[PDB]
RNA sequence: UCCUCGAGGAGGAUUUUUGGAGCAGGGAGAUGGAAUAGGAGCUUGCUCCGUCCACUCCACGCAUCGACCUGGUAUUGCAGUACCUCCAGGAACGGUGC
């Protein structure tokens, strides 16, 4: 059951708690997110939880995609052209997946835009200062798991691996 | 005096030499030819008056009612 | 003669909306009178501009010369509008 | 005598329209009403100091529109006669 | 050249200088009016008493027509004396008709001006409205408008002429005095009235009388009101004598010669008869038919010679031949005493020669048998032999 | 209830000096003598004068037909 | 003549640009002879603002096109 | 009633311009004087013309930046136009087209 | 058509009208009109430093009227 | 109390912004489940508590089970059920296969048991201390089976499912 | 009433659409820059003049309220919402009148 457009055509798309198009993509167990053009970015949120995705990538340019559900999920590694694809991503919920090493937070640094990021309920949360990795590779994101970055916090991070 | 209607002082000020300014500080002076009653104006040998300064003149100017603002007959 | 959007403003009527004027002002509350044309007569009303001075007024009118939009609530946008 | 019947009869036509705020929509004018609605199909917009966006569709009121632009090979005499 | 068709057509015409018949309405010298009622009206072909009566009342002079019961003798009446007020136009004056319409009856007077009224319509022309037993002044106050024709009752016509309410001035008043039913206005109950309203009147117009009987007392009596006048009836204009007795039967063509064989075998139709035929070579065959069977005949047609016909001829008038075949050339002229017997085997095509054959045995006063042989083929004759049979009362 | 349209009638047969402020444009107001109105609340002033109230000064120009869609608010003043 | 096109566009998501430079994408539901659009969730950009159920008037409005599909 | 008014009011002043074939100029809202013949006209001043030539002025409107540079005029021709009764502020006829 | 507005609840009631310009009135209510043309007697307008002037009985246009708030309990 | 669809959240931090704290909670509410509704208010009344309300009960119940005492923005948020039922859902609204039921209230109807077992999909039909459900699948009534050992359903009992036999 | 060839048939004058819209961002200083884009003294170096941003000074352009960040502090409350505790500092944003 992989990703195509009449999958998409034929998905419910609404709006959401925050007054956003939202498209309800769950229960369809889609190995790989692709084929996303047939929306043409008429959606400002993407629900795809409960999916077998393994790398977030192969999205095409997408202005107004601003909020990705990627919970219960199985990605374990993060594109690298997410900046490209996706300027106006705000939203990040990658709880519950298969990321293990703080390597595939690497590419996360581009998308500047982003502020509110999720990795709870993963191996590399329980890593020895994965929040400070965090809080030092992305700048730009101000609610890390449920949490507000405090001055503190970017200060241990701006002070060690300098 | 008696009080008269604004159309009537309309109609009897054509063949004068009056004065209309409109909104935007600009003013025409000249013999008033035509006068519609949708308050229109339409007048010849007109000349062209801005902040108190002449500009030159055109001839026969017609304007409408809706950039008028006032007009004063001399 | 009478407008399905202006029908659905007056049906509107005793239910928390808001008016935003075309100068920004927003008056919030109760609409208790809404006419043919636009007038929105509040009682109890708030006032929200984009000027921001946010304060409260027993009573406010405001005509549908200057009015820009309406932000109405959800819960006519079902029934009997659905057509 | 009338110009609405003038302008509706003009569908099917390569014309532009520039707004009152200097944005220029150049399309096929396909519907036109007695309100001067003016419905084009795969029409390019110009705004003021801004980039051309090309739309699939586009609808601009008769109030908003403060000029309009024909091409010259426009049979501007055969269509006066009502 | 067919102009005696339409005398054929059965209608006995009386008088000196009798005009001809038209054949339709719009060629008899009417008005735009007339026509047009008469095609509002629904009428394609018109009456031949309308026929004969439309131009003799055209022409200005009196006429007496006599048909059957509603044969249209009151659009007969109406229609050229409105095409006569419509072409010859004059000054309507004060309490003076143009035309006078006698009627014997108040219905039939209202009738009579419904039926002007239908003719003149889409005009300005008013006749009249006015009948007996009614309020008189209605009366006058419609006659005081405006009068172009008077139909109504002679008690009527006394009654206005007494109290000075309308007559007939000397020099120009009226041109054309209408009689309806002049057989009970002849009579001794409308004497006097009808009299006395022929003699004030106009010294130049005519007199139209159309009645559905006529006796001859009251023809007589009506005819010296009138000046010259001319008979229209039917039927006497190329019609069958009274004196010979006509017989129609209907058989095929094949089975007219076992017919004439049995005429000739069993009745005493073989001597003294003439048979005609269709054609020459027909006649020749049918001659020689009748000598092969043992009986003596001889033949006169086209065919043969001059000296033959004429030897054929005597030998018919001395009775050497007991039958004589003859063609249609010999029907009309031919005055024999030994014909006796008219055997119309072949139904010529025109009413005249059926006429000819049926006049030529039993004349001057002497009986004669005719007996005709009607096919299929003659359909179109059939109504001119019924017709023919209806006058010579057969 | 007082009806405006009676009011400018009792102000036009009292001819007392009224003074006319502009729709968007607060700086330069008029004042005069109405003389006579119609339907669409055209004014005649008689010896009309315009005030400016940011430079201060007066300016006269006698007759003036005032429109009724510029007249945003008219007071009466005792001068 | 057939005045189809308003009637096309219906319960559908359209963006329509205001006179002072703001756009509000809502779904249409219906109109009037003023013009009037009743935009059912509808966002306003210039940033995002939660409005909903926006009634825009007529007079404020001056172009408008096709935003995507309809929900 | 409509066409005498139309004949001896102002709108005559436009039935001048497309009648004798005449040059008119036309000055609009956004500082633009469009000089050209009027071939049709209304009532609510909607005037279809033809061989247009307009004329404006333009600033660069921060265009290099530092402190002294000038604006400057400009013109261009159409081929056929139209333009409402709306934009028309200021219409004078004068003979040009000599 | 032609309806009046509903401003028999606000009749001899001090009210705050705003007209544009950034204008501001405050005054009792005389009449009412179709045309949105209110009648202020005794008003008095807000300037530009915050005092406030009187200008008696005035006629407020509905042209340029923005909002007005009762500032009475009706 | 009865389990919903809404559950309600107390005891957090009143101090950040309400559309940033529903965003917050929606992208904490969509790990279990489609999130319909959000009602979140900072007034006198209701401040420092939301609740979500979601389509499915058993989504609602997982998220009330897995978030309880969840750390939210620095203090500890407590989840439970709602009071009464949301708005938008009653807009919305208007082993073996037979499972023995021991140590059941009197005093419940068979509306009850029948909002008992909506839990679980559409079974046969419901027999009534003790009781019996035979439902239509056979991995449905093992599910019921195991959701209802030792539910909280009129707590001054204790009530038990277990298996039928043959 | 029409068709056929006399005839036949049957709305530019107050709340929506002919707009009351257009235009310009205070002054000074031997302040600083136009990599590839000003002219003139007919390149380059220099001098002069009608276009910005950063800082400093006078008049942080001024006052207002809303959103927002730091610290302290209060509320533990079951609801369908313009917005919601208070104190102090800073002012990146919005609009109102001068």
């Amino acid at each position: 059951v992989k990703l195509t457009a009449e999958l998409i055509e034929q998905a419910a798309q609404y709006t959401n708690a925050v007054r956003d198009r939202e498209l309800d993509l769950r229960g369809y167990k889609i190995p790989v997110i692709e084929n996303l053009g047939a929306t043409l970015d008429q959606f400002d949120a993407i629900d795809f939880s409960d999916n077998e995705i393994r790398k977030l990538d192969g999205f095409p340019l997408l202005r107004r995609l601003k909020t990705l559900l990627v919970n219960n999920n199985r990605i374990c590694r993060i594109g690298e052209g997410l900046d490209q694809a996706l300027p106006c991503l705000t939203e990040l919920i990658l709880t519950n997946n298969s990321l293990v090493e703080l390597g595939d937070l690497d590419p996360l640094a581009s998308l500047k835009s982003l502020t509110y990021l999720s990795i709870l309920r993963n191996p590399v949360t329980n890593k020895k200062h994965y929040r400070l990795y965090v809080i030092y590779k992305v700048p730009q994101v101000r609610v890390l798991d449920f949490q507000k970055v405090k001055l503190k916090e970017r200060q241990e991070a701006e002070k060690m691996f300098k | 005096s008696l009080p008269l209607n604004p159309k009537p002082f309309l109609n009897g000020l054509t063949g004068k030499p009056v004065m209309v300014k409109l909104k935007w500080g600009m003013e025409y002076k000249g013999y008033l030819v035509s006068v519609d009653g949708y308050m229109n104006m339409q007048l010849a040998n007109t000349e062209e008056y801005i902040d108190g300064a002449l500009s030159g003149h055109l001839g026969e100017v017609l304007i409408r009612c809706n950039n008028v603002l006032y007009i004063r007959g001399v | 003669s009478i407008g399905v959007p202006i029908k659905v403003l007056h049906e509107a009527e005793g239910h928390i909306v808001t008016c935003e004027t075309n100068t920004g002002e927003v008056y919030r509350g109760k609409l208790i009178e809404a006419e043919d044309n636009m007038n929105c007569q509040m009682s109890n009303i708030t006032v929200t501009y984009r000027d921001g001075r946010v304060a409260q007024l027993e009573q406010v009118y405001i005509r549908g010369s200057k009015i820009r939009f309406l932000i109405l609530p959800d819960m006519l946008k079902n029934a009997p509008m659905l057509k | 005598m009338k110009l609405v019947r003038f302008l509706m009869k003009l569908s099917h036509e390569t014309v532009t329209i520039e707004l009152k705020n200097g944005t220029q929509v150049h399309g096929t004018i396909t519907g036109v009403d007695v309100s001067m609605n003016t419905h084009l199909k795969a029409v390019k917009m110009t705004l003021k100091n801004r980039e051309p966006v090309q739309l699939e569709t586009l609808s601009i009121r008769g109030n908003n529109i403060r000029y309009f632009i024909l091409p010259d090979s426009l049979p501007l005499d055969t269509l006066l006669v009502d | 050249v067919n102009v005696f068709r339409l005398e054929m057509e059965g209608i006995t015409v009386k008088g000196k200088g009798c005009p001809k018949p038209i054949k339709s309405w719009v060629q008899c010298g009417i008005s735009m009016k007339i026509l047009n009622s008469l095609k509002k009206h629904g009428y394609e072909k018109p009456t031949p008493i309308q026929t004969q009566a439309i131009p003799a009342i055209m022409s200005g002079r009196d006429l007496i027509g006599i048909a059957k019961t509603g044969s249209g003798k009151t659009i007969a009446f109406l229609l050229p004396m409105f095409r006569h007020i419509m072409d010859q136009r004059s000054l309507e004056e004060g309490e003076g008709p143009i035309a006078v319409i006698m009627t014997p009856t108040r219905e039939l007077a209202l009738q009579i001006t419904k039926e002007c009224k239908k003719f003149s319509k889409t005009l300005g022309l008013r006749v009249v409205c006015v009948y007996g037993g009614t309020g008189i002044s209605e009366q006058i106050a419609e006659l005081k408008r405006g009068a172009e024709i008077i139909v109504c009752t002679p008690g009527r016509m006394i009654d206005m002429l007494a109290a000075n309410s309308g007559r007939v001035t000397n020099l120009r008043r009226v041109t054309y005095v209408v009689l309806d039913e002049a057989d009970r206005m002849f009579d001794m109950g409308f004497e006097p009235q009808v009299m006395r309203i022929v003699d004030n009147v106009r010294p130049d117009r005519q007199t139209v009388m159309f009645s559905a009987t006529f006796p001859r007392a009251m023809e007589a009596l009506a005819r010296r009101i009138l000046s010259k006048p001319i008979e229209v009836q039917v039927g006497g204009r190329s019609v069958v004598c009274s004196d010979v007795e006509q017989q129609v039967i209907v058989i095929e063509e094949e089975k007219k010669f076992l017919k004439l064989l049995e005429l000739l075998g069993h009745y005493q139709e073989s001597g003294s008869v003439i048979i005609f035929v269709d054609k020459q070579e027909h006649a020749d065959g049918l001659l020689k038919d009748l000598m092969r069977a043992s009986y003596p005949c001889m033949s006169l047609h086209g065919g043969i010679d001059q000296y033959d016909r004429d030897s054929i001829i005597n030998d018919f008038k001395n009775g050497t031949c007991k039958l004589l075949v003859a063609t249609s050339v010999a029907a009309r002229g031919l005055d024999v005493k030994h014909l006796i017997l008219v055997v119309n085997y072949s139904c010529p095509n025109h009413y005249e020669d059926y006429v000819h054959r049926a006049g030529r045995t039993g004349r001057a006063g002497n009986k004669g048998y005719a007996y005709t042989f009607i096919t299929e083929d003659q359909a179109r004759y059939a109504g001119d032999i019924i017709k023919a049979l209806e006058l010579s009362g057969t | 209830m007082v009806q405006p349209i009676n009011l400018i009638f009792r102000y036009l047969q009292n001819r007392s000096r009224i003074q006319v402020w502009l729709y968007e444009q607060v700086n330069m107001r008029i004042e005069g003598c109405i003389i006579g109105f119609d339907e669409y609340m055209n004014l005649v002033l008689d010896d009309a004068e315009e005030i400016h109230s940011k430079t201060k000064s007066r300016k006269q120009l006698g007759r003036i037909m005032l429109k009724g869609d510029n007249i945003t608010l008219l007071q009466s003043v005792s001068n | 003549g057939k005045s189809s096109k308003m009637l096309q566009h219906i319960d559908y998501r359209m963006r329509c640009i205001l006179q002072d430079g703001r756009i509000f994408i809502g779904t249409f539901k219906a109109f009037d002879k003023h013009m009037n659009l009743i935009l059912c969730d509808c966002d306003e950009f210039r940033e995002k603002r939660v409005l909903g159920l926006v009634l825009l008037r007529g007079e404020n409005l001056v172009s408008m096109t096709v935003e995507g599909p309809p929900p | 009633r409509e066409e005498e008014e139309f004949n001896t009011g102002p709108l005559s002043v436009l039935t001048q311009s497309v009648k004798n074939n005449t040059q008119v100029l036309i000055n609009c809202r956004n500082n633009k004087k469009l000089l050209g013949r009027v071939k049709a006209f209304d009532r609510h001043c909607n005037m279809v013309l033809e061989n247009v030539k307009e004329m404006w002025t333009e600033v660069p409107k921060s265009g290099k930046g530092k402190k002294k540079s000038k604006p400057v005029n400009k013109d261009r021709y159409i081929s056929k136009m139209f333009l409402r009764g709306d934009s028309v502020i200021v219409v004078l006829r004068n003979p040009l087209i000599a | 058509k032609a309806h009046p507005p509903e401003l028999k609840k606000f009749m001899d009631k001090k009210l705050s009208l705003k007209l544009n310009g950034g204008r501001h009135v405050q005054g009792i209510l005389r009449g009412f009109d179709p045309f949105m043309n209110l009648v202020i007697d005794e008003c008095v307008e807000m300037a530009t430093s915050g005092q406030q002037n009187n200008i008696g009985m005035v006629v407020i246009r509905g042209n340029s009227i923005i909002m007005l708030e009762a500032l009475e309990r009706v | 109390i009865r389990p919903n669809h809404t559950i309600y959240i107390n005891n957090m931090n009143d101090k950040i912004k309400k559309e940033e704290l529903k965003r917050s909670l929606y992208a904490l509410f969509s790990q279990f489940g489609h999130v319909v509704d959000i009602v979140a208010l900072k007034t006198m009344k209701m401040r420092g508590q939301a609740f979500v309300i979601f389509k499915e009960l058993g989504s609602s119940t997982n998220a009330l089970r897995q978030l309880q005492g969840f750390p939210f923005y620095g203090k500890p948020m407590r989840i439970q059920y709602a009071k009464t039922d949301s708005d938008i859902i009653s807009k919305m609204r208007g082993p073996n296969y037979i499972l023995f039921l021991n140590n059941l209230p009197e005093e419940t109807n068979e509306m009850m048991l029948s909002m008992l077992f909506n839990q679980f999909p559409g079974f046969k039909e419901v027999r009534l201390d003790i009781a019996f459900v035979e439902f239509e699948n056979d991995g449905q009534a093992g599910a019921a089976r195991d959701a209802l050992q030792g539910f909280k359903i009129t707590p001054s009992h204790a009530m038990k499912i277990t298996y039928a036999k043959k």
